C-alpha cells in the first residue's frame, strides 16, 4: 500500500515517481516500458517497484473515520 | 494520527526520506553531544501538521515537513525535491477529517547502522571489459563471443 | 483444627508474609532476603423447579443472567414456611419478576401475566411475601425504550419520550396512576410531535392500553406541554 | 529420533539472533534439513552427567 | 430479516459488522400460520387466521438473498464497512 | 470520567460508570476507546 | 572480483509464512508442574517443557 | 544458504522489503453468577485486592482498560478485572485482612510487545458490558524467519 | 506411556536449527536468550570460586 | 497364591478409595470448582450402595 519509498535493492527514491506514473499512464496512454524510462527508471531493480506495486491505500480511504 | 496507516508504518517511510546532508560533517553524532537526548547541536527537529481539507483525496508530501530547530545558520536537513513537479515523496494520504500531526527528530548516522542512511543509489563497478585477465570462463552452448552480450565499455578499451 | 499452611520467611522472621510468586518459575520468593518459599507451584424438587422455570425464562427469550439471578432467587425461598402455598405457579412466576428487577430488566405484570396465569391478586402478595424474605435473607424509565420496539419507533422518538417521563414526574400531577399509562401516554404525545402515524386505536391494543385511558392522559400531558420541549 | 545418532552431545558456542546454529555434516544423521525443522537441547544437571555426555 | 434481540428487549436490524463485534449470531426470525381446530365425530366448530407464530431463529449466509448485504452496492457496502 | 467514541456517527461521549454501555444520540452499543492524548514515541528504524 | 562463475539472476515472487522464530523458541529450566501428575506443564505459552 | 536455507539481503529488510504487522485480539467479559457476584472491569488497588498479578498496571485508565496508543510489554496488564470473595471462604494466605476482591486481569501475552491499536466496549447478546483489544506489532524479517 | 516410560521435562529447549559453516563440527551455537534461561548448578570450590563470585 | 492371591479377594467384599492426589479437582477462571470424573463415580458408588442398603 501507498508507494514504497526508496526501493528494496538499489535504494534509488521511487516515492515520488508513483504519481508522474500515473499521470503519464492516464493522459498520455504511453505503455509502461515507455512511462518508467521517461521517468528514469533505468535498472529493473527499481522499475518492479512502480510496475509491480498495488496500491490499496485508495480501497482504504472509503471508509469512514 | 486518525489515517489508515499503522503509526510505526508511517514512522518507517518518513524513516526513509532523503534530507539535505551537505553541512552534515559538523553535526556531532548523539552519542557524542553530552545533552540528554538531543539538542541543536546533535540533532534537527522537524515536524508535520497535514489536516484533510477538500473532499476529494489530500496528498501529504514530503515538501510538508517543516524544520523548526534552530540550524545556526548551516545547511541540512531541508527535504530535497527532485521531482520537476516540486512536490517530492509521498508520505501519506488523508480522505477529510483524518489528521496526522507529529514531530520528527533527524539525527546523524551511516548505512551501516540502517540503510536509511545509505547516501548512495546503486554503484556500477566494472573492469576489463573484455576478458583477457580470464578472471571469468563463460557458460555458453555453442560459443560464447555471440551469445554474451558486447558490454558498453568495451568501447574504451582494446579488442 | 488448625490445618492452615502460612509461609513465612525463617531468615528474616521481621514481619509477616511479605512475598511475590513467581508463575514461570513456579516458585515464591520473600521480596527481602531473596528465598525461595515454595517450589514447584502446581497450575427432586427443586431439579423440576428449575426445569419448568428454564423452559418459562426461555419461552420469555430472557437473557441467561436473568434466568439464573431468578434461579438464585427461588433457591433462597424454596421450601421456607412463610410461602406456606402457592401451588408453585405464584413462585416461579414471582421469582422470575423479581430477576428482572435484579437484573434492571423490566416486565410488566401483564406480561409475565401473559406467560402465566397467577389470578392477580393473589400474586401480588405471595410477590410482597418473597420480598420480605429477601430483605430479610440480608422505575419506569426502562419500559419507555422497550415499548417502542414494539412499535418499531426511530431513536429520536425513544430519547424524546425519556425525557418526557422524566419531565412528567416531576410536574407530579396524578402521580402516574401505574406507571403504564404514563409510559404509553409519554410516547402517544411524543409521536403525535412527530409526523408518524400510529393514529390510536393501534397503540392500544398493540400496548394493550385502554384507548380511553391514552385520551385521558393526553389531555393533561397537553396542558403542560410547556416545560416538556426538549429543544 | 530413530537412531542413537539422533541424540548427541555437543560443545555450545553462545552466538546471538535465534536459531540454533549448527555445523552441516551433522544434517545427515539427525535426518535433519534447515527449513523450519526444530531440535530440542537438553542441558545435564550433574557433573557426573556432564561427563557421560562428552566421554560417551 | 435479519434482526437481534437486545438483553432489554428492544429488538433492531442486525449488520454482520456489528454482529460480529458484539459476539452475535445473525440470523433471522421464522414464523408459521398455526390453525387450530375442534372437533366433536367429524363435526367442525375452531379459531384460525388473526395466528402467525414465531418457532425460531434460523442462521442467515452471507450474501443470500436473505442477507441484507446480498442487495447492497459499492459504496453501500463501504458505509457497512464489508469490503466488496 | 473516562472518554469514548461512538462506532457510526464518531460523536465524543465521554460517558461516566454506571451509565452502561450506549450511544447518545443513536443505539449503537460499540464504543471506541478514544486514543490517549499524551505523547507516543517510535523509532524509524 | 569477477565470480569465474556467472550467477543465475532475476526477480521471482516470494511469500512470507505464518511460521516466525520468534513464535517458536522457548527455553525452560523450573516452570509450573500439572495438577495431576506434578510433571512440568505442556505447552509454549503455559511455559512447558 | 545451504540445505534449503537462504541469504536475505540486510539493506533490503530494512527498506521494507517484507515487513508485515501482526494484530493480535485480546477479549474479555465480566460476568454475574448468582447476581450475588459480579465481576467488575476496574483498575485494581495494590492495597485491598489479593492474588494479585506482578505486572505494572500503571497503564490501566480508572476504568480497567489501557487507552489505545499506549506502548504495551509482555507481562504488562490489558484489562482490570476483579471478583468479589466471601471472607468465610477462603481466609487463605492474608485473604482475612485483605477483606475484598480477588485479581483477575487479563494480562498480555508473556513474550509478547506491541503498541494497542484498538479498544472497544460493547454489551453482548445478554447485556454483560465486554471489551475487545487489539494490540499491533510489526514483525521484521529475521534470521529464523522462514520464505 | 504417556507419563512414565517417557515425559515432559525441564532444562530444555527448542527453536528452529539453521546451518553455519564457521563452527566446528561438534558444536552448537545457542542464542543468548536461551542461555540466559537455561542454567546449570556448578558446585563452589577452591578453583572456581573466583569467576563464580564474578558471576553472582 | 495362597498368601496374596485368593478368589474370595478377586471378588469385591470391600473398596478402597483413592486419595484426592489420584483424583484431584482443578478450577476453571480459578473462581469456579470442577470435579473429577473419578469423584463422581465414588459419589455414584456410593449412592446407589446408600440405596442398596435401605431396600434390603
Ligand atoms: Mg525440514
Ligand atoms: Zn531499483
Ligand atoms: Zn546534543
Ligand atoms: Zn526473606
Ligand atoms: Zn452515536
Amino acid at each position: 500500500m501507498i508507494v514504497p519509498v526508496r526501493c528494496f535493492s538499489c535504494g534509488k527514491v521511487v516515492g515520488d515517481k508513483w504519481e508522474s506514473y500515473l499521470n503519464l499512464l492516464q493522459e498520455d496512454e504511453l505503455d509502461e516500458g515507455t512511462a518508467l524510462s521517461r521517468l528514469g527508471l533505468k535498472r529493473y531493480c527499481c522499475r518492479r517497484m512502480i510496475l509491480t506495486h498495488v496500491d490499496l491505500i485508495e480501497k482504504f480511504l472509503r471508509y469512514n473515520p | 494520527n486518525t489515517t489508515v496507516l499503522a503509526d510505526e508504518f508511517i514512522a518507517h517511510r518518513l524513516g526513509l526520506i532523503p534530507l539535505q546532508s551537505m553541512d552534515i560533517e559538523q553535526l556531532e553524532y548523539s552519542r557524542d553531544c553530552f545533552c540528554e537526548d538531543h539538542c541543536d547541536k546533535c540533532s534537527v527537529v522537524l515536524t508535520l501538521q497535514a489536516f484533510g481539507e477538500s473532499e476529494s483525496t489530500t496528498n501529504v508530501y514530503s515538501k510538508d515537513l517543516v524544520i523548526v530547530s534552530n540550524l545556526m545558520g548551516r545547511n541540512i536537513g531541508h527535504p530535497i525535491i527532485q521531482d520537476k513537479e516540486g512536490n517530492g515523496v509521498l508520505i501519506c494520504k488523508l480522505r477529510k477529517g483524518q489528521e496526522l500531526k507529529l514531530t520528527c527528530v533527524a539525527k546523524k548516522g551511516i548505512a551501516k547502522e540502517h540503510a536509511k542512511w545509505g547516501p548512495a543509489a546503486a554503484i556500477e563497478f566494472e573492469y576489463d571489459p573484455w576478458n583477457k585477465l580470464k578472471h571469468t570462463d563463460y557458460w555458453y552452448e555453442q560459443d560464447s563471443a555471440k551469445e554474451w552480450p558486447q558490454s558498453k565499455n568495451c568501447e574504451y578499451e582494446d579488442p | 483444627p488448625n490445618l492452615n499452611i502460612v509461609l513465612t520467611c525463617p531468615e528474616c522472621k521481621v514481619y509477616p508474609p511479605k512475598i511475590v510468586e513467581r508463575f514461570s518459575e513456579g516458585d515464591v520468593v520473600c521480596a527481602l532476603c531473596g528465598l525461595v518459599l515454595s517450589d514447584k507451584l502446581v497450575d427432586n424438587e427443586v431439579q423440576a423447579a428449575f426445569a419448568k422455570i428454564t423452559m418459562l425464562c426461555d419461552a420469555a427469550e430472557l437473557p441467561k443472567i436473568v434466568k439464573d439471578c431468578a434461579k438464585e432467587a427461588y433457591k433462597l425461598c424454596h421450601d421456607e414456611k412463610t410461602l406456606k402455598g402457592k401451588s408453585m405457579e405464584s413462585i416461579m412466576a414471582a421469582s422470575i419478576l423479581i430477576g428482572c428487577r435484579r437484573a434492571e430488566v423490566a416486565r410488566t405484570f401483564k406480561e409475565i401475566q401473559s406467560l402465566i396465569h397467577v389470578k392477580t391478586k393473589e400474586f401480588g402478595k405471595t410477590l410482597n411475601i418473597m420480598k420480605n424474605i429477601l430483605r430479610g435473607k440480608s422505575q419506569n424509565l426502562t419500559y419507555i425504550p422497550r415499548f417502542c420496539s414494539h412499535l418499531g419507533l426511530p431513536m429520536q422518538v425513544t430519547t424524546s419520550a425519556e425525557y418526557t417521563a422524566k419531565k412528567c414526574k416531576e410536574i407530579k400531577e396524578i402521580a402516574g396512576k401505574s406507571p403504564i399509562t404514563i409510559a404509553v401516554v409519554s410516547i402517544y404525545l411524543n409521536i403525535l410531535l412527530f409526523q408518524i402515524p400510529i393514529t390510536a386505536a393501534k397503540v392500544g391494543q398493540t400496548l394493550q392500553v385502554t384507548e380511553g385511558t391514552i385520551k385521558s392522559g393526553y389531555k393533561i400531558l397537553y396542558e403542560h406541554r410547556d416545560k416538556l420541549v426538549d429543544p | 529420533s530413530l537412531h542413537k545418532m539422533s541424540m548427541m552431545a555437543h560443545r555450545v558456542k553462545v552466538i546471538p539472533y535465534s536459531t540454533f546454529r549448527l555445523n552441516l555434516s551433522v544434517t545427515s544423521p539427525y535426518n535433519a534439513d534447515f527449513d523450519g525443522d526444530e531440535m530440542n537441547l537438553h542441558v545435564p544437571q550433574s557433573e557426573e552427567t556432564r561427563a557421560e555426555l562428552s566421554q560417551l | 430479516k435479519p434482526m437481534v434481540n437486545e438483553s432489554d428487549g428492544v429488538t433492531h436490524a442486525l449488520y454482520p459488522q456489528e454482529a460480529r463485534l458484539r459476539n452475535l449470531t445473525y440470523s433471522s426470525g421464522l414464523f408459521v400460520d398455526v390453525k387450530k381446530r375442534t372437533y366433536e365425530l367429524k363435526y367442525e366448530l375452531a379459531e384460525e387466521s388473526e395466528g402467525k407464530v414465531f418457532i425460531g431463529r434460523l442462521p442467515i449466509m452471507l450474501r443470500s438473498k436473505n442477507c441484507y448485504l446480498s442487495e447492497a452496492t459499492e459504496s453501500d457496502l463501504y458505509k457497512l464497512k464489508e469490503c466488496p | 470520567t473516562l472518554k469514548y467514541i461512538c462506532a457510526e456517527c464518531s460523536s465524543k461521549l465521554s460517558l461516566s460508570r454506571t451509565d452502561a454501555v450506549r450511544c447518545k444520540d443513536c443505539g449503537h452499543r460499540i464504543l471506541l476507546k478514544a486514543r490517549t492524548k499524551r505523547l507516543v514515541q517510535f523509532e524509524a528504524r | 572480483k569477477k565470480l569465474m562463475a556467472q550467477i543465475f539472476f532475476g526477480p521471482t515472487y516470494y511469500q512470507r509464512l505464518r511460521h516466525m522464530v520468534d513464535d517458536k523458541i522457548h527455553a525452560r529450566a523450573r516452570g509450573p508442574m500439572q495438577v495431576l501428575t506434578r510433571q512440568p506443564v505442556e505447552g509454549r505459552s503455559r511455559d512447558g517443557g | 544458504n545451504q540445505e534449503d536455507s537462504m541469504i536475505m539481503n540486510q539493506s533490503s529488510i530494512d527498506r521494507g522489503l517484507f515487513r508485515s504487522l501482526f494484530f493480535r485480539s485480546y477479549m474479555d467479559q465480566e460476568k454475574k453468577y448468582g447476581m450475588s457476584i459480579t465481576e467488575t472491569f476496574e483498575k485494581p488497588q495494590r492495597t485491598n485486592t489479593l492474588r494479585m498479578k506482578h505486572g505494572t498496571y500503571d497503564k490501566l485508565d480508572d476504568d480497567g482498560l489501557i487507552a489505545p496508543g499506549v506502548r504495551v510489554s509482555g507481562e504488562d496488564v490489558i484489562i482490570g478485572k476483579t471478583t468479589p470473595i466471601s471472607p468465610d471462604e477462603e481466609e487463605l494466605g492474608q485473604r482475612t485482612a485483605y477483606h475484598s476482591k480477588r485479581d483477575a486481569s487479563t494480562p498480555l501475552r508473556s513474550t509478547e510487545n506491541g503498541i494497542v491499536d484498538q479498544v472497544l466496549v460493547t454489551t453482548n447478546q445478554d447485556g454483560l458490558k465486554f471489551v475487545k483489544v487489539r494490540v499491533r506489532t510489526t514483525k521484521i524479517p529475521q534470521i529464523g524467519d522462514k520464505f | 506411556r504417556g507419563n512414565l516410560m517417557g515425559k515432559r521435562v525441564d532444562f530444555s529447549a527448542r527453536t528452529v536449527i539453521s546451518g553455519d559453516p564457521n563452527l566446528e563440527l561438534d558444536q552448537v551455537g545457542v542464542p543468548k536468550s536461551i542461555a540466559k534461561t537455561l542454567t546449570y548448578p556448578e558446585v563452589v570450590t577452591p578453583y572456581n570460586i573466583d569467576r563464580l563470585t564474578q558471576l553472582v | 497364591n495362597e498368601v496374596f492371591s485368593r478368589p474370595e479377594w478377586m471378588i469385591l467384599t470391600c473398596l478402597p478409595v483413592p486419595p484426592p492426589p489420584v483424583r484431584p479437582s482443578i478450577s476453571f477462571n480459578e473462581s469456579q470448582r470442577g470435579e473429577d470424573d473419578l469423584t463422581f463415580k465414588l459419589a455414584d458408588i456410593l449412592k446407589a450402595n446408600i440405596s442398596l442398603e435401605t431396600l434390603e
